[PDB]
């Protein structure tokens, strides 16, 4: 479980923070709309 | 031998203020006359703000 | 007349035109493609050298290694306390840097827009000589404290009430004096 | 001599190699364009900026977000002249190196608290300050959309 910070225009490229390791740049996953990605709040992401 | 000098930067004085006055109060666009004895003469205890 | 090549020369002249920019398309490429083969390498301090080929280095953070050099690099350079730059598979010394600059450092260095002169500033013309008694005179002509036979003071600070023209004043020396700050 | 169709030959031939040879190199091009967009793996790191130190025989001193400094002999896909100490880039999360530079980053409690959704209420419903709102608009609204009124006196809003 992570938190997005923010986001930019005409593609995802989500930034995404974590705790204790490191904050990446990230994109969706199939199933999921990008409707309810409203910044600032809790997300799952992957292991890999 | 850490701070070797104090300096103190008081209140402006009677002279103190008409320069601070003809300098701030220069490039407004005047007009008539302008006497600056009364506002000295008014303001005290004032600071350049 | 003799127009018969004309065309074909018109046909000719076009495509080198278009050459020059696919040959400059093939350079970036090159550029990208040369680029993209390198990698970046460890930072760390040394501390001592045990004998001829062995170091003990110490990375910015905490644990230390007993590491090899490249065998063309100088060895009179490397005196404890330098910062080198190791391999991140082997761990070997590869290179000496000059000393860090923080980036907080940097912006410190220097931020000043404003161009406040001492004309703009009145009524203290006291204690503005009696600052600039300490900051300018020493730092040009030093040779006349010597002569008398004492130091001249370090710092000082300025006191008052809010609102008297300190801070106004202090960007007003920095403004106009040719030294680091 | 008289005119010789030589000429017109040797033209055509330059022409066709030439189409031919800018047709091979813009294939080229599409291939290698290709192979950089193979290396743009999507997860980046995010990092700070220390350092881009020049060197003699431009090489960038960073610092990762997971806490560790790297020196990097060549910066990469992006250009040095638009890079500060203290910026904020994406870099490849295994060869380190800088493959993009990042918008400024604030603090959501910062963010959180611009207002998005306008009050409605107007200046209609409130009694008996008038002084008062005279006295705040002049202050806060006129110096913005009448800002001409103010340099042509030579007088500082407050
Ligand atoms: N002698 C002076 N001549 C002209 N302006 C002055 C003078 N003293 C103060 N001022 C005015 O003071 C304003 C701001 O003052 P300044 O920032 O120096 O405050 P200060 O005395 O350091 O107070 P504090 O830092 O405690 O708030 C300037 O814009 C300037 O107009
Ligand atoms: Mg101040």
């Amino acid at each position: 479980c992570t938190k997005i910070i923010n986001a930019d225009s005409e593609d995802p490229k989500y930034i995404i923070n974590v705790k204790q390791f490191a904050k990446f740049v990230v994109d969706l996953s199939d199933q999921v709309a990008p409707t309810d990605i409203e910044e600032g709040m809790r997300v799952g992401v992957d292991r890999n | 031998g850490r701070l070797d000098r104090k300096i103190h930067i008081d209140l402006p004085n009677e002279q103190a203020r008409l320069d601070i006055l003809k300098i701030h109060a220069g490039p407004i666009t005047k007009h008539g006359e302008i006497d600056y004895e009364a506002i000295v003469k008014l303001s005290d205890g004032f600071n350049g703000a | 007349k003799l127009l018969e090549h004309k065309e074909i020369d018109g046909r000719l002249k076009e495509l080198r035109e278009q050459l020059k920019e696919l040959t400059k398309q093939y350079e970036k490429s090159e550029n990208d493609l040369k680029a993209l083969q390198s990698v970046g390498q460890i930072v760390g301090e040394v501390l001592k050298q045990l004998t001829e080929e062995k170091f003990i280095v110490k990375a910015t953070n905490g644990p230390r290694y007993v590491v090899g050099c490249r065998r063309q690099l100088d060895k009179s350079k490397l005196k404890p306390g330098t910062r080198v730059a190791l391999d991140m598979t082997t761990l070997t010394i590869m290179r000496y840097l000059p000393r860090e600059v923080d980036p907080l450092v940097y912006n410190m260095s220097h931020e000043d827009p404003g161009n406040v002169s001492y004309s703009e500033i009145g009524g203290l013309s006291e204690q503005i000589r009696e600052l600039r008694e300490v900051i300018e005179l020493p730092l040009t002509n030093p040779e006349l404290f010597q002569r008398v036979g004492i130091i001249p003071p370090k710092g000082c600070l300025l006191y008052g009430p809010p609102g008297t023209g300190k801070t106004l004043l202090a960007r007003a020396v920095a403004s106009q004096l040719d030294c680091n700050f | 001599t008289r005119l010789l169709d030589s000429e017109i030959k040797i033209m055509k031939s330059e022409v066709l190699r030439v189409t031919h040879e800018l047709q091979a190199m813009k294939d080229k091009i599409k291939e290698n364009s290709e192979k950089i967009k193979v290396n743009k793996t999507l997860p980046y790191l995010v990092s700070n900026v220390i350092e881009l130190l020049d060197v003699d025989p431009k090489c960038a001193v960073i610092k990762t977000s997971t806490r560790q400094t790297y020196f990097l002999p060549v910066i990469g896909l992006v250009d040095a002249e638009k890079l500060k100490p203290g910026d904020l880039v994406g870099v490849n999360k295994d060869s380190y190196l800088i493959l993009e530079t990042l918008p400024t980053e604030y603090d959501s409690r910062v963010k959180a608290m611009e207002v998005d959704e306008r009050p409605t209420e107007q200046y209609s419903d409130i009694g008996g300050l008038d002084k008062q709102i005279q006295e705040l608009v002049e202050a806060i609204v006129l110096p913005m959309n009448h800002k001409e009124k103010f340099e042509n006196l030579g007088i500082q809003p407050p």
